């Protein structure tokens, strides 16, 4: 809950709640109360929905391929990282290091492509979404011994069914998931430098168990990403220049605000 | 030796006298009173005025003829530019109050007639020309007691409001505006009518220029009348009282 | 895996269903209730508020505040028929529009008594009886005072209190009614007849008027949820 | 955590809630509370049925 | 339940249960039993069905658009607002405030659409309905970063199964919902006039996840609103003329009921 | 609240209301009632019909005129035609009833006069 | 339970309880031990499937209609009586009156239709069954506002799923329904002679709320009646006449019973 | 808030109700109840089976 | 989300099925029972009333 | 086979939803957390700093 | 072995876990514990508001 306001009255002393010396790096506790004559009110007001777990727990989508019925793109692949995609980076960057679980939904949806091919009649579509911890044999083609997942996880989902869904555990090596990485990877201050250095959590690929049809289908798998159970520490300023790179920081400057007129005018421009 | 057409109501400096009338019907059987700390927000601490903003304003007199249709005052414009009522209303963002409405109509044994004095909380009102909004000045009248229209108003490319009393200005039954605290001042039993009208809104203060949270409404539902000889003019008088205001808010004085 | 088995009605969206949905704002705070005068808790507290009767409907009296007065005269006989109207408190015309009307159109059968308040709005000096009658169905409505006579009726003698209260009782061969029309669920009529001529003095008017409200008793209920046939759609507004 | 309230008649039925937000609960249509005299009888000075209105 | 009635006899007093004077603004409390002789009945009619949760608890089409497969109505939007249906504008309306949670439930269907375009085989189509509170970015198309709603709530719904249904809570910033505002939303008492004032609940987008044939589709979401959880104060007379605006009060005067003939015509004309 | 002035005579169907009157003269000093097994004579089981019989009949109007001498009207036969009253009056050799007669004029202020309401026990002329 | 037979032995008395007389509207209660020599057995026979309820409560079709994709049939309508179906009507006519609870089952079905449309490819059939109790607006058209259903209820069906299936309360004004009514709806013996003076339940409205294809759809609505929680007063002797109309009566006289030739001959012919 | 029953035989089946309204209930396929002796012998003076019906 | 198995006989109507509906019109208020006579409870109520036999079924 | 009935909303993806998910890495053992300084458990933790703000937006 | 919790109001719903590892449990919504003193207030010698905080 919110704290109330207490009934202030006139004073007429040598206290000064209002003056201070900013330079010690301290936050003023001034409230209303201490700068007027305040009547009482009782605060009911919760910050129940600005705590880091309601922040966080949403679904985002963090990134989207295909993979098609024939040709090249049979399969899909993706190296996971939360950084692709604009809003949930964001929002995680707020902290230097993050600890959570994490509920992974996946929106597979297919369309029917243009062919000149004759009497189409699609059978349904069964995907295989498998997750290749970093080490493990990669699928090279849509048929290798690879898609056994013996010991792999994968989920098999057909059509028309309800999204499929999982949890995953907080991954890292590390007491906490780093946001940000000040450092190299070489001992030689040298190599790569930043959170790519960090970024190790392996390959997720993706393929139609079986083609359905005569004529072409291709698929768009929509990974979603939902931070569980979180711990987050040491703020930050939220990201104010736009992303460039799904892999370092950098940005390209600009200013700190929009603007307005004089520093009298009430009214953006 | 007593009477229940008998009846004083002292408000500050003002008191008033009835030697006929009904009860009086206290809004929505609430009394009107202050804001709780529980149910306040603005933590700022109020000004309450009391015997100052709190007292009987008799607005303007107005003629009742037998072919008046009805008439209409939205309440805190109304009472906006009347005494240290008008004033804390111009000084504060916010502000809050309750009525103490007297409507006063006297005729004889030889007049006959009969009136309906509601209280409509949030009289929200239409347009004559369905796609506009009614002007404010349309809407308004401080003090100036604004008329109903006998017959529909013309929909040019007006924002004149569509004032046909049998659709009240609001597109309903005229007639069902009996739920409205409200009183009747039948010239054959009657005098008067008073109406105690408490705090009705959904936010606990509100801006008092911007918003009328209630408009009163004098309805003549049967026609005045009398054989020649009985006295033509007779005239209505408003009086109002603000009850329990409180103002929050405070900074230079208007609204913009 | 938990063995389960769907029983008929699996994914069906029935209108009046009763379930729980997931919140899509988890944790949200709702702004603090307040007291806000005059709370409605059932709409039977709304029907047993009087609300004015346009028994003078006919022709266009009804775009007008006309439809609320009824027309009382001195004459020159007793006996004479004031006003006549069934008793439909939700079809007939008279009733249809009143706040007793509105409510009840919204449900398909009704059941309990009215009470029918008449004021004389005349002058001061005016005198004058009626009798408000009710008589059941089964044979016509009362044509003379003397077929009103045998009905439910009551005296008003106009007086000091200015309004009387016919109140109508429940005589039904059911327990309930529809508030549409139907010969089974046939209700009666209401009559008012001069009992003793309007009497005024010299210099008073003669033709005076009265008006009715209509409310229900502590005994009115209404059932069977439907929509009003009294609020029309052609397109979205916009 | 269960609650056994009465079906409507002229029995019971147990009812558990799953959700964390009572937004997410069923409505509540068993509330017969009732009071009239705010709009019938509004008036400060009592009226007795049997008395004068006006005397 | 309802008041049994009392046996009454005959009476020959100075009691006066049926004179009243009506202009005390006094509903009367006349019962059969005062006004004749009444025989005991026990009444065990309930008010049940009339409690204002079962009068507005029942699902009511509020509005409903269309989007398509292809061509520039890919995506929907909807500024939230119960006034543009009749029906349950009506009802709401019959209380100058309401306050309550509501059961949102979104009937989505589809239809095909005629084109010469041959070998068509459609694959199912998943849905996307997104809320934007007001000030969130809105999507400006079918594909706009947007749709990812890292926090804006919003369902994911495949066709042939149980329509989509979620509950929202009483979102207002007010201590209730407010029917009808006899106010202006500036202090110069100009500008809007009236409830839209207040009307500031946000966007409702929706757009096909993917267009699943080569042949033109074109979809229609309803949307029913709920009222659970009813609270409903200072009552009013129902709307009797027809509405003509979705954002005010604006009427065309009608009288007050329809007509027959002479007050003694116990016949509707 | 009260006042001597006004009144309300309940009796079935119907009901009676006067804002201006005297007493109720209750006959000689006796209010109606049944016989008695004491006082009965025929020994068949009565009918006593009870709300459909005792009820307030209303008979037609008469003018009161400058000019007019009086009125009567003898009593089991004024109601004789009267709804149920007249028709166990009519399929039985014997009855017995009391009565509440309500005599009703109201003129103004301005109008003057002044009547006799009498009842005469065996009027014979 | 059904009742176990008593062990008996020779008689000579005065005692006769096979001599009667059958005048006084009394049936006999002589069992077998009366008229001959009983062995004891021991019933364990039961009752059970003969009760009220075994017996009415299953479902039955009471009646069926079509309506279309397109053209004139667009949406359907039926005033509800259980009397258009020999079956069901004739079970509950074993009663004068009968109250109950009833369980409405819909199997809704379509049918492709011939057409010279090229190029079909349906999307899924949502189907909206609509309850007007009687006093509310009708559709008059598949797409008049009142099938917002803001008040009436109304059941949405989208094809593939299970039947949608409701239960509906005892909705007569009387403390039973009348099965038979001997009488008139009119105080002046006329009008309507029998039960349909009493019937008044309302109409059932239902419509495809998508066309789904660009070929012609038509669907068949099949409603089913379940007598749940049965009450049944007064039986009478089952109808022998075959039915001749929904509304009434109305038979035409059959013989009491099929022939076969002498008294003596032991076979029907 | 449970209730166990027995099941037809020649043990017991636990049931538990959802639903707010008792029309949304079940069948009552277990009332055995029964009494002829309103059809069968609804005379006025007694008639005992050994005796001569009239007599 | 508690992890279910559907079993043969999922979305199936049964003609004699016994279940559990929601009821279409919430809190309404059923007209009060009333006591009429001869009420049957079972069928061999109404088996066990004479009635007279067609014997004769002969011809016409 | 318990008899079961789905309510509208049933193989619906809610952005907002809170469910149970099962875990596609069982009996993983989570590396064991550490004091971190300066843990946020509210956002508002964050909206009670003081920050610098840019008054003078005026032009570049 | 359920556990019943209070839902977000302005009653309980009641729940039960299935599964055997704690990342498939749901979200942690109602913890608003907080400590704005790291970030407000991080000085090593108290700052008492009444007071001159440079003296
Ligand atoms: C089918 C199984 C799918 C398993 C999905 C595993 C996804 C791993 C997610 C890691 C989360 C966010 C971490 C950022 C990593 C870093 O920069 O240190
Ligand atoms: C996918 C999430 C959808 C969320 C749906 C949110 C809809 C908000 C409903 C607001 C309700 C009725 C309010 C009228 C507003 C007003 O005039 O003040
Ligand atoms: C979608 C809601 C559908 C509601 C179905 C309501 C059907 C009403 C059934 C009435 C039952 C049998 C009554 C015969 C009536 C009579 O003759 O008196
Ligand atoms: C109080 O509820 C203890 C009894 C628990 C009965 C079993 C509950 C049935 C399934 C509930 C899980 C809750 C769903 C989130
Ligand atoms: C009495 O029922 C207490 C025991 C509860 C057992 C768990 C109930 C199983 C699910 C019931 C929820 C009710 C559905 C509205
Ligand atoms: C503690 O839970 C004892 C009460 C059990 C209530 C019934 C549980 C409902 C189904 C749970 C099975 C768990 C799923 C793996």
């Amino acid at each position: 809950r919110v704290a109330d306001t207490v009934g202030t009255g006139p004073t007429n002393s040598e206290a000064i709640p209002a003056l201070t010396a900013a330079e010690t790096g301290h936050t003023s506790q001034v409230v209303p109360s201490d700068t007027m004559q305040t009547r009482h009110v009782k605060n009911y007001h919760s910050r129940s929905e600005s705590t880091i777990e309601n922040f966080l727990c949403r679904s985002a989508c963090v990134y989207f391929t295909e993979y098609e019925n024939s040709g090249a793109k049979r399969y899909a692949e993706w190296v996971i990282t939360p950084r692709q995609a604009a809003q949930l980076r964001r929002k995680l960057e707020f902290f230097t290091y993050v600890r959570f679980d994490l509920e992974l939904t996946f929106v597979i949806t297919s369309t029917q492509q243009p062919s000149t091919t004759q009497n189409q009649d699609a059978q349904i579509l069964t995907h295989q979404i498998m997750y290749v911890p970093p080490g493990g044999p990669v699928p090279d083609k849509v048929d290798s011994y690879v898609w056994q997942t013996s010991t792999n996880p994968s989920v098999f989902w057909t059509e028309g069914n309800a999204p499929p869904r999982m949890s995953v555990p907080f991954l890292s090596i590390g007491n906490a998931y780093s946001n940000f990485y000040d450092g190299w990877s070489e001992f030689s201050r040298n190599g790569v430098y930043g959170i790519n250095t960090l970024n190790n959590m392996g390959t997720l690929y993706a393929r139609h168990v079986n083609a359905g049809s005569t004529g072409p289908i291709k698929s768009t798998i929509r990974i979603y990403f939902k931070p569980k159970h979180v711990k987050a520490w040491i703020p930050r300023p939220p990201r104010l220049c736009q992303y460039e790179k799904a892999k370092n920081v950098n940005f390209q400057p600009s200013g700190v605000t929009t603007t307005r007129q004089s520093i009298t005018t009430m009214t953006n421009t | 030796g007593y009477s229940d057409r008998v009846r004083s109501i002292t408000l500050g400096n003002s008191t008033i006298t009835t030697q006929e009338c009904a009860n009086v019907v206290v809004g929505y059987g609430v009394w009107p009173d202050y804001l709780k700390d529980s149910e306040a927000t603005a933590e700022d601490q109020p000004t309450q005025p009391d015997v100052a903003t709190c007292r009987f304003y008799t607005l303007d007199s107005v003629q009742w003829q037998k072919t008046s249709p009805g008439w209409w005052w939205k309440l805190p414009d109304a009472l906006s530019n009347l005494g240290l009522f008008g004033q804390n209303m111009q000084y504060h963002y916010l502000g809050r109050t309750g009525y103490t409405i007297h409507v006063q109509c006297n005729a004889s044994k030889f007049h006959q007639g009969c009136l309906l004095v509601v209280c409509v909380p949030e009289a929200e009102m239409g347009c004559a020309t369905l796609n506009n909004t009614p002007s404010s000045a349309e809407l308004l009248g401080g003090d100036t007691a604004k008329e109903f229209a006998d017959k529909p108003v013309a929909s040019g490319s007006n924002k004149l409001v569509q004032r046909v009393v049998y659709n009240a200005g609001m597109g309903v039954g005229v007639g069902n505006l009996t739920i409205f605290p409200h009183q009747w001042i039948n010239l054959r039993t009657n005098n008067s009518a008073t109406i105690v009208m408490p705090y009705t809104n959904s936010v606990p203060m509100d801006n008092m220029f911007r918003h009328n949270n209630v408009t009163l409404m004098v309805i003549p539902f049967v026609p005045l009348d009398y054989c020649p000889g009985s006295t033509t003019y007779v005239p209505i008088t408003v009086t109002i009282a603000p009850m329990c205001a409180e103002y929050n808010g405070l900074r230079l004085a208007g609204h913009q | 895996g938990l063995p389960t088995m769907n029983t008929p009605g699996s994914c069906q969206f029935l209108t009046s269903d009763d379930f729980q949905s997931p919140s899509a704002m988890p944790q949200y705070d709702v702004t603090p209730e307040m007291r806000i005068p005059g709370e409605v808790k059932n709409l039977m507290e709304i029907a047993e508020v009087d609300s004015v009767v346009p028994v003078q409907n006919v022709g266009e009296k009804v775009n007008s505040m006309e439809a609320y007065q009824i027309p009382v005269r001195s004459n020159e006989g007793s006996g004479t028929q004031v006003f006549g109207f069934p008793l439909q408190p939700g079809y007939s015309s008279v009733f249809s529009r009143t706040l007793l009307g509105e409510i009840l159109n919204y449900y398909t059968h009704w059941s309990g008594s009215i009470k029918l308040t008449f004021m004389f709005c005349g002058s001061a000096m005016a005198t004058g009886k009626f009798l408000l009658a009710y008589s059941p169905p089964g044979a016509g409505a009362p044509t003379k005072r003397v077929d009103a006579m045998l009905g439910t009726h009551v005296v008003w003698d106009v007086g000091l209190q200015s309004s009387c209260v016919l109140c109508i009782p429940w005589i039904s061969q059911t327990h309930y009614r529809y508030v549409a029309s139907d010969e089974y669920t046939a209700g009666g009529f209401i009559t008012c007849w001069y009992q003793t001529n309007i009497v005024v003095p010299a210099d008073a008017q003669s033709s005076c008027y009265i008006m009715c409200f209509v409310s229900a008793c502590n005994d009115f209920s209404v059932r069977l949820l439907k929509d009003t046939p009294f609020i029309s759609q052609e397109n979205f507004f916009q | 955590g269960a609650q056994v309230s009465t079906q409507k008649t002229g029995i019971h039925y147990t009812n558990i809630n799953y959700y964390k937000d009572a937004a997410s609960n069923s409505a509540n249509r068993q509330d017969f509370t009732q009071d009239p005299s705010k709009f019938t009888e509004p008036v400060k000075d009592i009226m007795i049925k049997s008395l004068p209105a006006l005397n």
